[PDB]
């Protein structure tokens, strides 16, 4: 697991987090 | 090492810088601040020479983890743009204790929180910044630490005699720091060579007479290149790191008067958000330009930065604590050519002046509006300003007198001192502000007594630490980023409970002051054309969407960097 693998995985999970945040914002 | 900058050509750079700063200040002297200056000034107020010195030293001794602190600011800055500043604008508040007066009523809570924020400023800011500038001067020049503080504050008094000036400060500081980072990284041979050579900085002198220090005491940590360190044995443990630093950063950014005061002067909400984004992007840098340069200083000056013999550390810095805090200065002084050395001295002074002038103005505002106005209800504007000036003078005096306690302060790591003191004295403020903005039920007696309990615990631990400098491990053995979480939880629960015991503060006093009631108009009744514009937070849909996307991308970058550095 190279450091940029970790960076990309973190970007992916955080992007999912922000997408869920905006989904709840639209729903709530 | 101290005679390096004496060259006339090098000091030509500092005189040119000072002339430029004076010109910009006079031009500004001779609410439409806009996004790029808002963000530039936020960064310049946050990032003082205290950050340079402390972050570099803690990076040398402990490694990259300390830099992660700055990155957390990014996320909190986003909050400041989209959660707290809109409420401060809607409430039409100038100071934060004034916001608490409007929110809770009564005079005691306003006065107390103003005094507490003033004490926080004194210790953490107005001691760390002046101390770091004094380190810079003393290593650069033969002047003593106290004389260095005197000269630095004289220069700052000249400097004040803001957001545009702070924009110049931050631009100059960023360019110079990038130059130093590149130069030092090339000298060490790149990032790969830097990492390879960093796990070899063991000083040759490691024994004093018959006493040999522990191996872990002087060798660089095996996890020096990981932000997330062991929860129990590793300094700055990752759970404490994340949670305690987030609480402390929440306080500093979204509740401290300096940041919010500079964020409030925006033309409109869109430029508030833009300033937040620019400040965050600039705050993405301080790691690569403060921490890694300090580690490089350790690599190149192992015997000076990694000293563990009290005699050697005392002879190098006059302190038997480790000489950790002189990482960045040495790099600036011993590794910088004459012109670039002068430029980096100017960079350090630029950041310090931005931070210190911002804090002086904010403290003047706090004492001027929240205490002196109350003592003298019929105070004239001229007398009001005179009181503010005398207050900043007394603040400076107290901070200078307090400097000596900062010297040892957990083995000389200045940033550790800053974060520990502010962890003792900030979690109560963060708890009250989070509850007030997000919880309607909280009331003045409950908030005041929760704050008093939190301050009692914080001062108890602070006095114990200062007395012991054998301290009981059951109290002080826990790292201060965990005492921050404990104090935050205690103050939070105390406020919640004692508020549920006493009064609801009906509901008509909380319009546009609480998150749930941020949008209600309903003819708010206070507990105590131009105004319509001042309390306006409307933003054009195009710019609002652009800045929302910009913030999402900035936090994505922050998370990426955190994960890249483990
Ligand atoms: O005192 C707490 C503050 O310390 C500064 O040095 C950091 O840059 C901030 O992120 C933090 F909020």
């Amino acid at each position: 697991l190279q450091p940029w693998m970790q960076g990309l995985i973190a970007v992916a999970v955080f992007l999912v987090l922000v997408a869920i945040a905006f989904a709840v914002n639209h729903f709530w | 090492t101290h005679e390096l900058i004496r060259n006339a050509a090098d000091i030509s750079i500092i005189v040119i810088y000072f002339v430029v700063v004076m010109a910009v200040g006079l031009w500004a002297m001779f609410r439409s601040m806009v996004w790029w200056p808002i963000g530039a000034s936020l960064f310049a107020s946050n990032i003082g020479s205290g950050h340079f010195v402390g972050l570099a030293g803690t990076g040398a001794a402990s490694g990259i983890a300390i830099g992660g602190f700055e990155w957390n600011a990014l996320v909190l800055v986003v909050v400041l743009g989209w959660l707290f500043v809109p409420i401060y604008i809607k409430a039409g508040v100038v100071t934060m204790p004034e916001y608490l007066r409007k929110r809770f009523g009564g005079q005691r809570i306003q006065v107390y929180l103003s005094l507490l924020s003033l004490l926080l400023y004194i210790f953490t800011k107005i001691s760390a910044d002046i101390f770091s500038g004094a380190i810079f001067i003393n290593l650069a020049l033969g002047l003593n630490l106290y004389l260095a503080i005197f000269l630095l504050l004289a220069i700052t008094a000249l400097y004040t005699i803001v957001i545009y000036t702070d924009t110049l400060q931050t631009v100059i500081m960023l360019v110079g720091s990038l130059i130093l980072t590149g130069f030092a990284f090339h000298e060490v041979g790149g990032y790969d060579a830097f990492m390879e050579k960093y796990m070899k900085a063991i000083p040759t002198i490691v024994s004093d007479g018959n006493t040999t220090f522990q191996e872990k005491c002087y060798t660089p940590r095996a996890d020096s290149f990981h932000i997330f360190r062991d929860p129990l044995t590793g300094d700055l443990p990752w759970p404490g790191f994340i949670f305690g630093m987030s609480i402390l950063t929440l306080w500093y950014w979204c509740t401290d008067q300096v940041i919010v005061q500079r964020c409030l002067s925006a033309k409109n909400m869109s430029h508030v958000k833009g300033g937040c984004i620019l400040c965050g992007y600039l705050k993405l840098m301080p790691m690569f330009i403060m921490v890694m340069p300090g580690m490089i200083s350790r690599i190149l000056y192992t015997e000076k930065i990694a000293c563990v013999v009290p005699s050697e550390c005392e002879k190098y810095c006059g302190t038997k604590v480790g000489c950790t805090n002189i990482a960045y200065p040495t790099l600036v002084v011993e590794l910088m050519p004459n012109g670039l050395r002068g430029l980096m001295l100017s960079v350090m002074l630029a950041s310090l002046m931005s931070s210190l002038t911002s804090i002086f103005n904010s403290a003047s505002t706090l004492f001027t509006m929240d205490i002196y106005a109350k003592v003298r209800k019929r105070a004239s504007e001229k007398e009001l300003m005179i009181a503010g000036r005398l207050f900043i003078l007394v603040l400076i005096g107290i901070s200078i007198a307090w400097v000596p306690i900062v010297q040892s302060a957990q083995s000389g790591q200045l940033f550790d001192y800053i974060q520990s003191i502010t962890s003792y004295l900030g979690p109560p403020i963060a708890a009250v502000f989070l509850l007030a903005i997000f919880w309607k039920r909280v009331n003045e007696p409950g908030a005041f007594w929760g704050l008093i309990l939190g301050l009692l615990i914080g001062i108890s631990r602070m006095i114990t630490e200062f007395a012991y400098g054998n301290c009981p491990t059951i109290i002080c053995g826990v790292h201060y980023l965990y005492f921050a979480i404990i104090l935050f939880a205690i103050s939070f629960i105390t406020i919640v409970v004692i508020s549920l015991l006493t009064k609801p503060i009906p509901d008509v006093h909380l319009y546009r002051l609480c998150w749930s009631l941020r949008n209600s108009k309903e003819e708010r009744i206070d507990l105590d054309a131009m105004k319509m514009k001042m309390t306006d937070t409307s933003e054009k849909p195009l710019w609002r969407t652009v800045l929302n996307v910009n913030g999402i991308i900035l936090v994505t970058v922050a998370v990426f960097c955190h994960a890249y550095f483990a």
